[PDB]
């Protein structure tokens, strides 16, 4: 609302609430009043090939346009560039991982003039620069402990719920829970993935299950997605970066390295 | 669990670590493959369809196995069979004495257990067992095992329940054994002091066994650095108090037993606050013994196991009030303590399971004269024999109770059932008729209902 | 639409979305039942505090299912109770 800069930003690490804000975003603009006529959510992820027959194929939609098919995709482009110069649009860009210029795919580049807002998420702060967002960029910050405990609880079922919940009486299922939950260091998709594995621990196991999550993750179940689910950051680099990378996990846990 | 995830270890299917062997029993729990079933979670079975899918899938898969258990075998099946097969097992059986020398180069597992007639076996039996891992010959009647010097592979051995009376030499030139259990050997003779001649072994127990290290002088665990289980049997002072030095031997004792211990009229959870893996503690025919100090001191170990047997002289066992080091304690049985007139804080285990009691003619009651009942785990209670057992406690809720069963109780006058608790959990009553009678109830529905549904008597 | 929609014998996680089932939430009256055989199943579609065990027939149940798999010149030979045969 406030910002003279109408391109925004928003990056953070992998997994971590990014498409799940940028959701929320635009469920709750429906409920506040405001004068953009038209809000289109776009995600990009789905190619690094830039594909943009599905981008213009999913802004003809939103715009009530007539799709075609034989229609070179530069016409497109200006075609839908003049549409959406005469509208006030906030279009959500979602996980952009190389800069792709906008009105190439059709989307015109919002000035000071003009009233339209364009955000776009990413997991690297170089793209965002990229695309002329440098002042209004935000990090996405991990949940914070309560937060983090509270979505924990949620993956759980009722029978394993109803011994990790009670407070007043101590009990280690609820300390070895903690210590499974922190493990997670709040990241939303790490949380979720870990309690789903534990729904359905038994009183017994708490133990065992606390003492191997906080050196090995590997033999917990589904991890092998979520880390299949972040690899691409690793990917995206350069031998050399790849090999510097692995080299900071010498290093002793939960420290800081010079 | 213990036991699969054990043999899995040995096997090699786990990477050193039991929590993978809890992981791949809680997936196929998970897949409906296995399910849980016991008193506790620790416990599983499989559903007979699904056993005989698994033989099917052996039957059409290349690795063969020979898996005759409990089918009533009174003759153990001929060597032709075994030849061939790469995992036996023939546990449960009636075999009485075993002839033949296999030739099974493949044979990698391989059990003997809860066979009674099992004796005698031929010797050089083991020659062609090169590749095996994991071989039990527990709960069995044998003396001796045989030369075993051509196990270039063995990992896991244990004759839990056998009357075995001497190890043979040849077992410590196997570097490659990892587990030794020796447990509930009435029978062992031989010296612990050759033991050191091992170099990797991971668990040893010699827990409620014959012979175990009575002095210091067989104290030689110490040169196995690579134990990080050890089970002892105690018989003298000394091994405790030498025992209590810094080192992660003394750390390792996860389950204690004394037996026939003399110059030990007290003990202290103090003197064992350096062992934080303790949990299961055993005490039987240690006549010299007085009283037991439980102090308030919260060692990092947690209790759960406790047992005592045969302990005329002992008189009472005092229990820090406000918080005690058995606040974790499971189950709780005592036996034969004629000097007992101290039980009741046993009001304060909350985590109490299953008691079984017996001729201890000293106790008045297990509870004589936070906002909830003190047994609402409570399971299991069994009293026999106990002439002045007045009572048990004052009545108190117990909605897990399942199974109740005392005899000969003259004195038991009243017990702490009523009809004021809910009922769905109950499955089974046992006791004596004459004592059913003699009880004194506050209602008379708690008669009808118990003697009709739950009462099964002897 | 308050929809009521029977998922069978799922066996991987898959996004309701994506086939394009809308995922019911507490403001809307659509309730999804599915089944699986793995409780791993279950859980991944938020439905960890709604699970059922399908539990095997009883001794009974069985006896009487049984008896409906077998011919009448069969059946008539074990059905007869008083009498015990082998
Ligand atoms: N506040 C939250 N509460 C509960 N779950 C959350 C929350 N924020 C995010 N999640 C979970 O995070 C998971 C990953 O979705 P999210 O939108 O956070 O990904 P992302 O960080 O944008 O990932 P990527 O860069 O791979 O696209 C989802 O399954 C979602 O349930």
């Amino acid at each position: 609302e406030k910002g003279d800069s109408n391109i925004i930003g928003v990056w953070g690490q992998g997994g971590v609430g990014k498409t799940t804000l940028l959701h929320v975003f635009n469920n709750d603009l429906e409920k506040k009043a405001h004068d953009y006529q038209v809000v289109i959510f776009i995600e990009v992820s789905n190619s690094e090939a830039l594909n943009t027959v599905e981008i213009q194929q999913t802004i003809s939609e939103r715009l009530n346009l007539p799709w075609n098919d034989a229609e070179p995709i530069a016409k497109r482009a200006r075609f839908l560039i003049k549409a959406l110069g005469r509208k006030r649009f906030v279009i959500l860009l979602d996980d952009v991982r190389k800069k792709f210029c906008l009105e190439d795919v059709g989307i015109p580049t919002p000035d000071i003039n003009s009233q339209s807002k364009l955000i776009l998420t990413s997991r690297y702060r170089e793209v965002c620069f990229q695309m002329n967002a440098q002042r209004s960029l935000i990090e996405m910050q991990i949940l914070g402990n309560d937060a983090s405990w509270e979505l924990f609880l949620s993956k759980l079922s009722t029978e394993t719920s109803a011994a990790v919940e009670p407070l007043g009486s101590q009990s280690a299922t609820r300390e070895h829970a903690m210590k499974i939950a922190q493990s997670c260091g709040g990241l939303p998709l790490a949380l979720n993935v870990i309690g789903t594995a534990v729904a359905g621990l038994e009183e017994g196991e708490w133990q065992s299950a606390a003492d191997a999550i906080a050196t090995n993750m590997d033999n917990i179940d589904g991890v092998d997605e979520m880390f299949g689910r972040l690899k691409y950051s690793f990917d995206r680099l350069t031998p050399t970066q790849q090999q510097c990378f692995l080299y900071c996990t010498l290093f002793p846990e939960y420290g800081s390295i010079s | 669990k213990e036991q699969l995830i054990g043999y899995w270890l040995a096997e090699g299917l786990l990477l050193n670590d039991s929590e993978k062997g809890y992981q791949i029993i809680r997936s196929l729990v998970s897949a409906c493959l296995l399910q849980v079933s016991g008193s506790m979670s620790s416990k599983v079975k499989m559903h007979h369809v699904i056993r005989q899918l698994g033989l099917w899938l052996v039957n059409k898969s290349d690795t063969k196995f020979l898996v005759q258990p409990g089918m009533a075998l009174d003759n153990a099946p001929s060597a032709e069979e075994w030849n061939e097969a790469t995992r036996i097992s023939i546990m449960s059986n009636n075999i009485t004495e075993l002839s033949f020398s296999p030739k099974c180069k493949n044979v990698t597992t391989l059990l003997m257990q809860n066979n009674p007639n099992l004796n005698k076996m031929s010797y050089g039996f083991f020659r062609t067992m090169s590749s095996l891992k994991v071989l039990d010959l527990s709960h069995t009647a044998i003396t001796s095992l045989p030369e075993c010097d051509a196990l270039v592979a063995l990992e896991h051995l244990n004759l839990s329940h056998t009357h075995i009376m001497r190890l043979p030499e040849r077992l410590w030139l196997l570097k490659e054994l990892r587990h030794l259990d020796l447990s509930v050997t009435v029978a062992f003779e031989d010296t612990m002091n050759n033991c050191s001649k091992l170099h990797k072994l991971k668990v040893l127990n010699l827990f409620r066994s014959h012979y175990g290290i009575r002095d210091v002088d067989n104290l030689n665990l110490d040169s196995l650095k690579e134990l990080l289980f050890l089970g002892i049997t105690i018989y003298a002072e000394d091994v405790l108090k030498k025992l209590n030095m810094p080192r992660p031997l003394a750390k390792s004792t996860h389950r204690l037993n004394l037996k026939y211990c003399a110059e030990m009229q007290s003990i202290k959870i103090s003197d064992l606050s350096h062992m934080e893996h303790l949990e299961e503690l055993y005490v039987e025919s240690c006549y010299d013994l007085n009283t037991v100090v439980a102090d308030a001191e919260l060692t990092t170990s947690q209790l759960q196991f406790l047992t005592l047997s045969v302990l005329p002289s002992l008189e009472s066992v005092l229990v820090a009030p406000m918080s005690h080091n058995f606040q974790y304690i499971r189950k709780l049985i005592i036996s034969h303590c004629p000097k007992l007139s101290n039980i009741t804080w046993v009001r304060r285990l909350q985590l109490l399971e299953r008691l079984v009691i017996s001729h201890c003619d000293g106790v008045l009651e297990i509870v004589e004269d936070t906002g909830q009942s003190d047994f609402p785990k409570l399971r299991l209670i069994v009293l026999t024999g106990l002439k002045k057992l007045r009572s048990i406690c004052k009545a108190r809720e117990f909605p897990c109770l399942e199974t109740l069963r005392v005899e000969d109780c003259p004195n038991l006058r009243s017990i702490p059932l009523s009809c004021t608790h809910n009922y769905w959990k109950l499955k089974q009553i046992c006791g004596s008729v004459e004592w059913w009678e003699k009880l004194q109830w506050e209602n008379r529905k708690e008669v009808a209902c118990l003697d009709s549904k739950y009462f099964i008597p002897i």
